[PDB]
RNA sequence: GGGGGGAACCUGGGGAACUGAAACAUCUCAGUACCCAGAGGAGAGGAAAGAGAAAUCGACUCCCUGAGUAGCGGCGAGCGA
RNA sequence: CUGUUGGGAAGCAGCGCCAGAGAGGGUGAAAGCCCCGUAGGCGAAAGGUGGGGGGAUAGGUGAGGGUACCCGAGUACCCCGUGGUUCGUGGAGCCAUGGGGGAAUCUGGGCGGACCACCGCCUAAGGCUAAGUACUCCGGGUGACCGAUAGCGCACCAGUAC
RNA sequence: GAGGGGUUGUGGCGUGCCUAUUGAAGCAUGAGCCGGCGACUCACGGUCGUGGGCGAGCUUAAGCCGUUGAGGCGGAGGCGUAGGGAAACCGAGUCCGAACAGGGCGCAGCGGCCGCAAAGUCCGCGGCCGUGGACCCGAAACCGGGC
RNA sequence: GGAUGACCCCAGGCGGUAGGGGAGCGUUCCCGAUGCCGAUGAAGGCCGACCCGCGAGGGCGGCUGGAGGUAAGGGAAGUGC
RNA sequence: GGGCCUGACUGCGAGGCCUGCAAGCCGAGCAGGGGCGAAAGCCGGGCCUAGUGAACCGGUGGUCCCGUGUGGAAGGGCCAU
């Protein structure tokens, strides 16, 4: 259904597949709701007034002194006193179903294949490693750092020479991820990483 | 922790297809030797709670 | 699924097998439909009176 | 189509109500607790579907019915879940327990049992038990039955 | 060879009460708090006089589930394999 | 690197360069290329560890037939009093045992929820045994954790002054 | 600097705030004043409502592998698909009954095969409930071990 | 009316304690952000008779301050005395 | 007042009165087997309205539903009291 451009030394090429032509943005609000949460540390934490240093002794009488009654100085009314309802150490964390990260999956490339910004390549000419050679890759390839990319592919040696770019992101194809797809302006993929995505949405 | 089951109503009461909550109609448990046949005979029988008691009840049986 | 077969046709001048199919199917009369089963040997009946019968397959 | 354009539907992620934070609320003061009674307290009452003020509750003048066993407990018998004919549209040749469990309508632990909702379909159809009407249907139909053991 | 110490953790020997039951005694809190002895980087347990119905499994420990099921209970509150 | 404003450039401007390093913290302000680092790499004579690799050693080993010699005792078992288990005396078994009585060695014994029969499971009254599990005084890493009434009782000469 | 700010002589009107109450300016409670700290939360389960995914199905837990703010695997299990009966049992029925009688509790999508919707179920969000100290502060007391 | 909250015209409602519902403001933090604002002056402070908002508030300007702050749109809470 | 009798039924129960719940109350009609009457019919105690007690726990008669590997048994369930 979507026609996505290859590059290649014989020819840009024009490959087929079948994503989704209707996009849902409230799922992939909800996918990346779900990627966002199960990352936090959740190392927040106070005392309660059971945990502060204090002894339970009752600072002075119930009655007949005229000040306040009060119990012990850990109480959460007294300066120094536990906090009430504090926060205490959270897992973030929940089991967004698999069908509804799958189809955020697909509608996440769905989205820059409608735009043009979804760009196959055969494989990478003279990139070893070296961010130089990244570069002039890239230039020949039409990315100029104009615009953000997310490199998609299983080559070691190419996301090495490309990570420390600052509009680039890269990724191996079984790391791929919805979040990490609508951060960025535009998609670029392997063929092998291409294949590996098209064996996550079926 | 997880709600547990009140094995009292579980022991009285049954929760139907529909959600209704039916039970044994009491007063013959004893004193039924002036009782006539058709108050044994009745009071035999299960009958549909009120709906507030009943709406109580379901929440106690929380797995059934 | 069962079938729902009609007589359309009269057996007057056909050969006296297809004549007794019929009398296997239960069909007596002109445009009376009997509902039947989907069973080979009620199909093996109503494919040989094929041509005299109308059939549709409520299922 | 970027970050800043991802957005909650309408309605899908309400605020919160907050009591007890001013006049112009709604809420303020008494945090819609009414008036100084045991309801309005920290703690607040006891077991709202049961309690009843001291009187014998709803629920405890009604009397017990049938059995509920004893020490050591459940007695192991065989126990058997039904499934319609109806159920057995999707399938083609073969009819088992096993397959009825992976098309998730039998449950496993269970015996199968034929019950005769729906129509029947000339299937080798291999069960613990049927019903009597699943049975004519059966083999009215062109259908093998196949009891168990 | 022992003695004594060590934040929690562990095992064993003893072992409450407020509280909950809208009173209270059985019951609960709970074999928890605490006291004591001992252990070691862990401790306990461990190679069936087991389980319990599978004509079956196969030491023990730990997580998930089975399951708030089976049951126990002034058949109350609740407890709970 | 140069210029420019400024007390100060890392700001702005011109022209460059590195990148498996564009985590971060500094430097007179806001620096990838100034400093400390970071990516990627390297390092023990001495002590400790060594659960992995290698090597020793201890220990590991048949088949019938017969004989009926041995197979964990104040034990099993029963009764009385309790505990443990989901089981609060319940139809109350099982595991443990303070009191009393008290066996047998496989044709011996215990169990399958009173009990009996049948059918099975198992071998008590000697001991040891890693790993998976728990904790965090100690070291490091990291926070949709606090930011001096907060965060530990203490950012500071605090378990101190008092 | 045809308007505005400060001040207030005279005239008009005029019973502080909060709490508690049938009713307070009240001669009923609290507060000298100012600054800062200070009370409806979280986990797990439930029950409605709601935003999405899938739908006679829906969904995974521990864990495993990957990442080093990457996600995936994992179907054990759970809920639903059938109810009625104390149960044996039967089942679109079933229970009471002698009944084939009567009664209780049960059983049955919109469009021109594809769309739309939907039982159900999963996850997010929200209200309320259960268990926890459960909105916060406050006893007199009870018990344990020490001094 | 017009097609949709684009705005307008007409008519009616709009005292309020317990309490139900609705729509918003602001505080801390995360994403947006290797960005953007900033010594030609961050936050905070002190004024204002100025503008926007029903209001909570938000701007704008002068002075102080001397190094931080952070949009549109979303997310989470130790969120207003 | 007299005769004959046991309906002072068994299995159900349309529809109602009352009513927070739970209770309480009236009830035609169908079936089983009956009583009285030639019959039409009447009879599910008493002219009516008080003469009463939810549940738990246990007793007794029946039933033969469950019976912890199997057959029994123990112990329960159900109907009556
Ligand atoms: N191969 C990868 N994991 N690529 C992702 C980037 C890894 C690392 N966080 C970086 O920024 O360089
Ligand atoms: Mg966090
Ligand atoms: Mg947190
Ligand atoms: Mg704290
Ligand atoms: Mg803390
Ligand atoms: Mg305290
Ligand atoms: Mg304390
Ligand atoms: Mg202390
Ligand atoms: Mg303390
Ligand atoms: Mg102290
Ligand atoms: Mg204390
Ligand atoms: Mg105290
Ligand atoms: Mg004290
Ligand atoms: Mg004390
Ligand atoms: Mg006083
Ligand atoms: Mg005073
Ligand atoms: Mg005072
Ligand atoms: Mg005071
Ligand atoms: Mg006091
Ligand atoms: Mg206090
Ligand atoms: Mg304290
Ligand atoms: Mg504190
Ligand atoms: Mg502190
Ligand atoms: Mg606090
Ligand atoms: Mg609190
Ligand atoms: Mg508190
Ligand atoms: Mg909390
Ligand atoms: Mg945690
Ligand atoms: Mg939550
Ligand atoms: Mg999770
Ligand atoms: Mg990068
Ligand atoms: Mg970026
Ligand atoms: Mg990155
Ligand atoms: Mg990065
Ligand atoms: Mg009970
Ligand atoms: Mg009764
Ligand atoms: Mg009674
Ligand atoms: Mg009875
Ligand atoms: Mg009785
Ligand atoms: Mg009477
Ligand atoms: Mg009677
Ligand atoms: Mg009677
Ligand atoms: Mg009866
Ligand atoms: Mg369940
Ligand atoms: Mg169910
Ligand atoms: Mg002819
Ligand atoms: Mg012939
Ligand atoms: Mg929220
Ligand atoms: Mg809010
Ligand atoms: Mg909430
Ligand atoms: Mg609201
Ligand atoms: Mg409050
Ligand atoms: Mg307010
Ligand atoms: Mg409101
Ligand atoms: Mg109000
Ligand atoms: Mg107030
Ligand atoms: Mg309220
Ligand atoms: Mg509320
Ligand atoms: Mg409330
Ligand atoms: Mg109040
Ligand atoms: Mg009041
Ligand atoms: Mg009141
Ligand atoms: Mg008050
Ligand atoms: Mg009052
Ligand atoms: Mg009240
Ligand atoms: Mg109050
Ligand atoms: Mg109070
Ligand atoms: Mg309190
Ligand atoms: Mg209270
Ligand atoms: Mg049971
Ligand atoms: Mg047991
Ligand atoms: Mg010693
Ligand atoms: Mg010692
Ligand atoms: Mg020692
Ligand atoms: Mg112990
Ligand atoms: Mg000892
Ligand atoms: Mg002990
Ligand atoms: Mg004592
Ligand atoms: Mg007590
Ligand atoms: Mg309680
Ligand atoms: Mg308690
Ligand atoms: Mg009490
Ligand atoms: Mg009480
Ligand atoms: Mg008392
Ligand atoms: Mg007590
Ligand atoms: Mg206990
Ligand atoms: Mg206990
Ligand atoms: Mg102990
Ligand atoms: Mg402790
Ligand atoms: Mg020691
Ligand atoms: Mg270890
Ligand atoms: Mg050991
Ligand atoms: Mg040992
Ligand atoms: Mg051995
Ligand atoms: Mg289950
Ligand atoms: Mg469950
Ligand atoms: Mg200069
Ligand atoms: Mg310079
Ligand atoms: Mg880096
Ligand atoms: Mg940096
Ligand atoms: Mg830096
Ligand atoms: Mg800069
Ligand atoms: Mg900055
Ligand atoms: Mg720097
Ligand atoms: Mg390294
Ligand atoms: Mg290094
Ligand atoms: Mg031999
Ligand atoms: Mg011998
Ligand atoms: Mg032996
Ligand atoms: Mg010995
Ligand atoms: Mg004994
Ligand atoms: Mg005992
Ligand atoms: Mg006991
Ligand atoms: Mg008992
Ligand atoms: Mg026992
Ligand atoms: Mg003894
Ligand atoms: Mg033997
Ligand atoms: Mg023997
Ligand atoms: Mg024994
Ligand atoms: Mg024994
Ligand atoms: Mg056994
Ligand atoms: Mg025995
Ligand atoms: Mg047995
Ligand atoms: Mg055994
Ligand atoms: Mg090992
Ligand atoms: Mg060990
Ligand atoms: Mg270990
Ligand atoms: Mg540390
Ligand atoms: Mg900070
Ligand atoms: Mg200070
Ligand atoms: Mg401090
Ligand atoms: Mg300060
Ligand atoms: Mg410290
Ligand atoms: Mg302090
Ligand atoms: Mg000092
Ligand atoms: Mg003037
Ligand atoms: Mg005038
Ligand atoms: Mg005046
Ligand atoms: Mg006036
Ligand atoms: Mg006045
Ligand atoms: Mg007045
Ligand atoms: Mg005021
Ligand atoms: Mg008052
Ligand atoms: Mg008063
Ligand atoms: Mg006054
Ligand atoms: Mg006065
Ligand atoms: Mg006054
Ligand atoms: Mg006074
Ligand atoms: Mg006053
Ligand atoms: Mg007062
Ligand atoms: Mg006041
Ligand atoms: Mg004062
Ligand atoms: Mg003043
Ligand atoms: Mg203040
Ligand atoms: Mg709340
Ligand atoms: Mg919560
Ligand atoms: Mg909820
Ligand atoms: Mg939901
Ligand atoms: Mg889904
Ligand atoms: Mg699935
Ligand atoms: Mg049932
Ligand atoms: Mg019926
Ligand atoms: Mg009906
Ligand atoms: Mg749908
Ligand atoms: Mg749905
Ligand atoms: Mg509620
Ligand atoms: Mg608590
Ligand atoms: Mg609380
Ligand atoms: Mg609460
Ligand atoms: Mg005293
Ligand atoms: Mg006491
Ligand atoms: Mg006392
Ligand atoms: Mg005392
Ligand atoms: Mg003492
Ligand atoms: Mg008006
Ligand atoms: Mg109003
Ligand atoms: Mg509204
Ligand atoms: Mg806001
Ligand atoms: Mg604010
Ligand atoms: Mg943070
Ligand atoms: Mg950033
Ligand atoms: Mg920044
Ligand atoms: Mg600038
Ligand atoms: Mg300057
Ligand atoms: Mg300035
Ligand atoms: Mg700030
Ligand atoms: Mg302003
Ligand atoms: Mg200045
Ligand atoms: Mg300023
Ligand atoms: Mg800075
Ligand atoms: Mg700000
Ligand atoms: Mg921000
Ligand atoms: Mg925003
Ligand atoms: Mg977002
Ligand atoms: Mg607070
Ligand atoms: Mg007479
Ligand atoms: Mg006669
Ligand atoms: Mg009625
Ligand atoms: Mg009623
Ligand atoms: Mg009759
Ligand atoms: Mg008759
Ligand atoms: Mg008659
Ligand atoms: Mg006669
Ligand atoms: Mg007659
Ligand atoms: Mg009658
Ligand atoms: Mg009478
Ligand atoms: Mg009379
Ligand atoms: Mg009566
Ligand atoms: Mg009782
Ligand atoms: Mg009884
Ligand atoms: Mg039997
Ligand atoms: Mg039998
Ligand atoms: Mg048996
Ligand atoms: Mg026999
Ligand atoms: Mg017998
Ligand atoms: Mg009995
Ligand atoms: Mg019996
Ligand atoms: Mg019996
Ligand atoms: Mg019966
Ligand atoms: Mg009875």
């Amino acid at each position: 259904v979507y026609q996505i451009p290859v590059l290649s030394p014989s020819g840009r090429r024009e490959l087929a597949a079948d994503l989704p032509a209707e996009i849902n943005p409230h799922l992939l609000w909800e996918v990346v709701r779900w990627q966002l949460a199960k990352r936090r540390r959740g190392t927040a934490s106070t005392k309660t007034r059971g945990e502060v240093a204090y002894s339970g002794r009752k600072i002075w009488p119930q009655k007949h002194t005229g000040r306040a009654r009060h119990g012990d100085i850990g109480a959460p009314i007294f300066v120094g006193g536990g906090v009430v309802f504090g926060p205490k150490p959270r897992d973030y964390s929940y089991t967004l179903p698999k069908k509804v990260r799958k189809k955020g999956l697909a509608m996440a490339v769905a989205d820059r294949a409608r735009e043009g910004k979804l760009l196959l390549v055969e494989a990478f000419a003279g990139v070893n490693g070296k961010t130089k050679e990244f570069l002039a890759w890239a230039k020949e390839a039409g990315l100029d750092g104009s615009e953000s990319v997310l490199l998609v592919t299983g080559n070691e040696l190419v996301r090495r020479a490309a990570r420390n770019l600052p509009w680039v992101v890269t990724l191996a194809p079984e790391g791929l991820n919805v979040y990490d797809i609508v951060r960025t302006e535009r998609l670029v993929m392997d063929l092998d990483a291409w294949e590996v995505f098209q064996n996550r949405i079926g | 922790p997880k709600m547990k089951t009140h094995k009292g109503a579980k022991k009285r009461v049954k929760i139907t297809a529909s959600g209704k909550v039916v039970a044994m109609k009491t007063g013959k448990r004893h004193l039924n030797w002036q009782k006539s046949g058709k108050e044994i005979r009745q009071k035999g029988r299960k009958f549909v709670l009120a709906k507030p008691e009943a709406e109580r009840i379901k929440l106690l049986l929380p797995y059934e | 699924p069962r079938l729902k077969v009609k007589l359309v046709k009269s057996p007057i001048g056909y050969p006296k097998d297809q004549k007794a199919a019929l009398k296997a199917l239960g069909l007596r009369r002109l445009q009376q439909e009997r509902v039947l089963e989907d069973t080979p040997a009620i199909r093996g009946n109503v494919e040989k009176v094929a041509h005299l019968v109308r059939v549709e397959v409520v299922e | 189509m970027k970050l800043s354009d991802l957005r909650p539907n309408p309605g899908a992620n309400k605020r919160r109500k907050r009591v007890g934070r001013g006049p112009g609320s709604g809420h303020g003061k008494t945090a819609t607790r009414g008036h100084k009674g045991q309801k309005s307290r920290s703690g607040g009452l006891k077991d709202p579907r049961r309690f009843e003020g001291g009187r014998s509750t709803t629920l405890m003048r009604l009397p017990k019915r049938g059995m509920q066993g004893q020490v050591p407990g459940e007695i192991k018998r065989p126990r058997y879940q039904g499934v319609n004919l109806k159920d057995l549209a999707r399938f083609e040749g073969e009819v088992t327990p096993e397959l009825l469990v992976r098309a998730g309508l039998l449950k496993k632990g269970y015996r199968l049992k034929i019950l005769g909702e729906g129509e029947a379909k000339p299937l080798k159809v291999v069960a613990h038990a049927f019903s009597k009407s699943a049975l004519e249907k059966l083999k009215a139909a062109g259908g093998e039955p196949v009891l168990l053991e």
